[PDB]
RNA sequence: AGUAGUAACAAGAG
RNA sequence: UAUACCUCUGCUUC
């Protein structure tokens, strides 16, 4: 609900047509969230 | 120098100001105005610094002949800046500007280097010098005790160390003499002997001095070697359920067998 | 097949697996704004738990003060916050009779460290606040204010260097009838100039004398500032949290001192012992009560937690602690311990910005300030805001503070109180039933073990020790708190279950690039996972991962690539150059796009030290150049070890000061820094130890200087010009 | 101390110029004469 | 709008 | 009011 969706053309994905749509929105973010989203690879380190 | 020291004094003196300042500030509140500044406390330097590494001229240089080397930009790209710092009162420059002198900045002394960061050097022997055994699975009864973190030269209480190393590198300024003087009078001279044709700042002599005279004991989970030069290689020597045979270069002590 | 991350808890226990509980890849909460209602919350709040005790106008102040100690007990679960002195007094009798000694040797310790404790020592405070500019200040500032200050109005214990006069000028100054204090305010001044008109105007600050009524003084002498607590982890909605200002600093110092050179002493109390300590603490204090009781005995452990800990906590208890553990000790010491309490009894609250009303429709906002919170229709707040502000009315003052007689700040008597839920741990019993209890205390959090013949009498002594706590005004968190058969159990985020589990998860957030700079962020981040593998349990493939991680996060953070990478970048281009003209490419650090050479077994050592060989003469030349202009005037929470190299960088200062009414401060700083640069001049040990003296600071530099020119001439350094010369200047000095 | 003094040469006399023969490290604080005392041995 | 979540930003200041 | 499609600022607290 919070998506525009648009339908932009086509692939051939596995073989076969698939068609490709352009999700369009409005979002926003922050100097904190922009951070923490460059220290994302830990992700790894607590599951390893 | 003394000259210039009593020339600057005497310029300084003529603002009102620095005088006021310097007759009614005591020995001890310098303590105090020498801590006093704009600047705040960083609360999330882990941003801050991501933040400030994307801006234009996020480094402040000290107010110098060495400052004034580095050209204002190089093949395009902008070093530094002619805004001046607010804390240092020296020209603002991008990390570029680090680059580039490493890469074509003016090639100082480094004699004395490695006698003075002698503590740190000894590590890399006793690694470079080790020899490793096997490692082994299985259980380990890891037991928290307090151990020497890294092995010193002699190892003193704070005020002792610190009369040393006052001793060593500001004879002058020690004071009133204590015993420990007569007590290290060796390690002294020999000290004094190692560090004295180095250009490096005596601040820094202090610190790697306290590093090496001064004791780091931390508790930590220990099973089996508990000497210094195995505490320092910890990571590497157990697991909770692996063991790892570590053999440290160097020569060990008597007492430790 | 719809996977189900929780399954593994099937297989894996959940002390086994708690690390995958804690989210802490992800973001932790902010602040947004005013803290004013978290505040208000606070207030109304902390006397909620004690509006039936005593209410009474403080003459002094003039504020509405609430006293719950020896009040009415409670006939409900809410948080009481009527404690009984009593009780408290038989809790220390029990302590010290089982602790002899203590109580008198940590208050001469204390008293003995005291004397010794000079006024320098308040610059480490942090953030504090500053009466006379009614803001946040760093504390030496906050000091200095307050000593230029003092000085204006005949107090000069600074100038005798130690504490104690200092803190005598304190609770004098209390008794002045006008307090005066500067405040600065600009001047234009034509300067020369060659300017078609041949002037400038540049606005020259002067300082001004202002002066404050006692009974203001005093107020602002009292109060404490507030603000919301952000970043806070695994909670929901935030908090405030409050800052001192600079008076009861050196009398709380004293008494977290004996606090804790007490609780250094005690078994069962987990402060300030080190993480790594706590656990062999713990598992130690478990195993004494497992093998206790043999025959049916059911030893039974409690996950503790306290609710409105610092709200409920009064002063007027801390006092009669302080007065209690001082009983061996003179008068004077006992006159001084007693001072902080009796500051935090009358103390006063601040309450933020404030709140922000606004308008849609014209898109227009506006901050109303405490002082005016009032001047407005109530109904114009919102819902919530409305009923706050009616119950915050009683305990409001006109100049827009709210009085807090009860309750303590977020983090002040953190050991003073760790005493008193020892003091809780320490009578183990009541009426001679067969039970016994012992535990672990560490502020709001604690751990009590219980252990009895059938778990029905083990309820009971969790019962006991309850409504025992009451009467300490300690309440126990019913909802949070819970209790299970001794074997595994949780403390401070950190797991028990038969050993104490690793959670490396809490860490976690710690591995990133620190931000201090690109010579110590390394060191930091390799020493972060060398001790990361020895206390918190991580595998050598998980460090070796982490190493990899870190330079990830480095070399994107600090823009430095490997210089045969064709990454491109403002830096990265001289990189390439270094590259190129560096032979002993392996030499280089990664600051100079230079590879990682670091694995397990050399985290411990600098890269510097690493690649010192590796590295060609200029280049180590440039990088270790003496004089570099990169690095600044050193002075000698955790350490590292790292080289003092071109790496070694420091920012630029935060210049939003430039354009506001500040500015004076950089004028009033560099004026300092330039004595303190050439009194270190004239002093080369300044910088390291820390010079002593009551004399003038220009005398010891003339002095040093006459002696320096002296033995300078007389030695053969310089000529009869330059000693002439210098004597010359020195005798106008 | 106040009426001696050196001369240029190395010789003690009665007061012009600016080199007394006497060092005064009684009177001054302590922690300078102690730096007094100690740069001058 | 949206971010966001018990209150803020979606520029501020001279 | 004008300078001001200018200037300063990006944790700098009122």
């Amino acid at each position: 609900p919070k998506y525009t969706v648009f339908r932009i053309g086509s692939l051939f994905v596995s073989g076969r047509e698939k068609s490709v749509y352009l999700y369009c929105r409005v979002n926003g973010t922050n100097k904190i969230q922009m951070k923490w989203g460059m220290e994302a690879r830990r992700c790894l380190l607590q599951s390893m | 120098m003394t000259l210039a020291k009593i020339e600057l004094l005497k310029q300084l003196l003529r603002d009102n100001e620095a005088k006021t300042v310097l007759k009614q500030t005591t020995v001890d509140q310098y303590n105090i105005i020498r801590k006093f500044n704009t600047s705040r406390i960083e609360k999330n330097p882990s941003l801050r610094m991501k933040w400030a590494m994307c801006s234009n001229f996020p480094l402040a240089l000290t107010k110098g002949d060495m400052a004034n080397r580095i050209p204002l930009e190089y093949k395009g790209i902008q070093l530094k800046t002619n805004a001046e710092d607010i804390g240092t009162k020296g020209q603002m420059c991008s990390i570029a500007a680090v680059t580039w002198w490493n890469t074509y900045g003016p090639i100082g002394d480094t004699e004395g280097f490695e006698r003075v960061y002698e503590s740190f050097f000894l590590r890399k022997m006793r690694l470079d010098n080790a020899t490793w055994g096997r490692i082994t699975f299985g259980p380990v009864e890891r037991v928290r005790k307090r151990v020497l973190l890294n092995p010193l030269t002699k190892e003193m209480p704070p005020d002792e160390a610190s009369n040393v190393i006052m001793e060593i590198l500001f004879p002058k300024e020690a004071g009133i003499p204590r015993e420990s003087t007569w007590i290290h009078r060796e390690l002294i001279k020999e000290k004094r002997e190692k560090l004295k044709g180095t250009m490096i700042t005596p601040i820094v002599l202090a610190y790697m001095l306290e590093r090496e005279l001064v004791a780091r004991r931390r508790f930590l989970p220990v099973a089996g070697a508990t000497s210094a030069e195995f505490i320092e290689m910890l990571h590497c020597l157990q697991g909770e359920n692996w063991r790892q045979i570590y053999h440290p270069g160097g020569n060990k002590l008597t007492e430790s067998r | 097949m719809n996977i189900n991350p929780y399954f593994l808890f099937i297989d894996v226990p959940i002390q086994a697996a708690i690390s995958t509980t804690f989210p802490y890849t992800g973001v932790p909460p902010y602040s947004h704004g005013t803290g004013t209602g978290y505040t208000i919350d606070t207030v109304i709040r902390t006397h909620e738990y004690s509006n039936k005790g005593k209410q009474y106008i403080s003459d002094v102040t003039g504020c509405t003060m609430v006293d719950p100690t020896n009040g009415p007990l409670p006939e409900d679960n809410e948080p009481s916050a009527y404690a009984q002195l009593d009780c408290v007094l038989e809790a220390l009798d029990r302590m010290d009779e089982e602790h002899p000694g203590l109580f008198q040797a940590a208050s001469q310790n204390a008293m003995e460290t005291l004397m010794v404790t000079t006024v320098d020592k308040l610059t480490q405070g942090r953030q504090t606040f500053d009466w006379t500019v009614c803001r946040n200040q760093p504390a030496a500032t906050a000091l200095n204010t307050t000593i230029t200050s003092f000085r204006l109005n005949d107090l000069n214990g600074a100038d005798k260097g130690g504490l104690i006069p200092f803190c005598q000028d304190i609770i004098d100054s209390l008794d002045r009838p006008e307090m005066t204090f500067f405040s600065v305010k600009n001047i234009k001044k034509k300067l020369p100039a060659k300017n078609r008109k041949g002037f400038l105007i540049k606005r020259i600050p002067m300082k001004v004398k202002d002066k404050i009524t006692k009974v203001e003084y005093i107020k602002r002498a009292l109060s404490l500032n507030t603000m919301t607590k952000d970043a806070e982890r695994g909670k929901l909605k935030r908090r405030a949290i409050a800052t001192a200002g600079i008076q009861i600093r050196g009398f709380v110092l004293v008494v977290e001192n004996l606090a804790k050179n007490i609780c250094e002493n005690l078994e069962q109390s987990g402060l300030p012992v080190g993480g790594n300590e706590k656990k062999a603490k713990l598992s130690n204090a478990v195993a004494k009560m497992l093998s206790n009781c043999p025959p049916g005995g059911i030893s039974m452990t409690v996950t503790g937690d306290n609710t409105k800990w610092n709200e409920c906590l009064n002063p007027r208890i801390f006092l009669a602690m302080t007065e209690r553990i001082t009983r061996d000790s003179p008068i004077w010491f006992r006159d001084f311990c007693s001072i902080a309490p009796v500051l935090f009894s009358n103390k006063i609250a601040r309450l933020g910005k404030g709140f922000m009303i606004t308008s849609k429709t014209k898109r227009l906002k506006a901050q109303i300030p405490c002082p005016d919170l009032f001047s407005i229709p109530l109904e114009r707040y919102n819902e919530e805001t409305r009923a706050k502000l009616k119950k915050l009315k009683p305990f409001f003052n006109e100049e827009g503070t709210a009085s807090l007689s009860p309750g303590m700040m977020m983090g002040m008597f953190n050991m003073l109180s760790t005493v008193l839920g020892v003091a809780a741990l320490g009578i183990k019993n009541i009426g001679n039933k067969e039970y016994l209890w012992d535990g672990l205390q560490s502020s709001d959090d604690f751990a009590l073990f219980v252990n009895a013949k059938d778990e029905e009498t083990c309820m009971e002594g969790i019962n006991d020790f309850y409504r025992t706590c009451k009467l300490l005004g300690i309440n126990m968190s019913k909802k949070k708190s819970y209790c299970n058969e001794t074997g595994m159990f949780e403390f401070t985020s950190m797991f028990y279950r038969d050993g104490f589990v690793s959670n490396f998860a809490m860490e976690l957030p710690s591995f990133g690039v620190a931000g201090v700079n690109e010579s110590a962020d390394m060191a930091i981040g390799m020493t972060i996972i060398k001790n990361n593998m020895i206390n918190n349990g991580m595998g050598p493939a998980t460090a070796q991962t982490a190493i990899q991680l870190f330079i990830a996060d480095y070399r994107y953070t600090y823009k430095c690539h490997r210089g045969d990478s064709k990454v491109e970048g403002k830096r990265m281009k001289i990189i390439k150059e270094l590259w190129e003209n560096t032979k002993g490419r392996d030499g280089l650090l990664v600051a100079d796009g230079g590879p990682n050479i670091y694995n397990l077994r050399n985290l411990h050592i600098p890269e510097i030290v690493l690649k010192y060989n590796l590295m060609d003469p200029e280049y180590k030349g440039r990088l270790l150049h003496p004089q570099n202009p990169f690095v600044g005037h050193l002075s000698i929470k955790m350490d590292y070890d790292a080289v003092s190299g071109t790496h070694s960088w420091r920012t630029k200062r935060n210049r939003s000061i430039l354009n506001t009414d500040q500015r004076n401060m950089i004028l009033e700083e560099q004026c300092y820094a330039k004595c303190c640069n050439l009194f270190e001049a004239c002093f080369n040990s300044a910088s390291y130890r820390k010079p002593v003296g009551q004399h003038s600071m220009l005398e010891a530099m003339a002095h040093r200087l006459r002696m320096d020119a002296r033995l300078d001439y007389e030695s053969g350094r310089m000529s009869k010009d330059d000693f002439e010369k210098a004597m010359a200047h020195l005798g106008e000095i | 101390s106040d009426m001696n003094f050196l001369d240029e040469e190395g010789k003690a006399y009665t007061a012009q110029n600016l080199r007394p023969q006497y060092e005064v490290i009684e009177g001054m604080p302590r922690t300078i004469a102690w730096m007094v005392q100690r740069s001058l041995a």
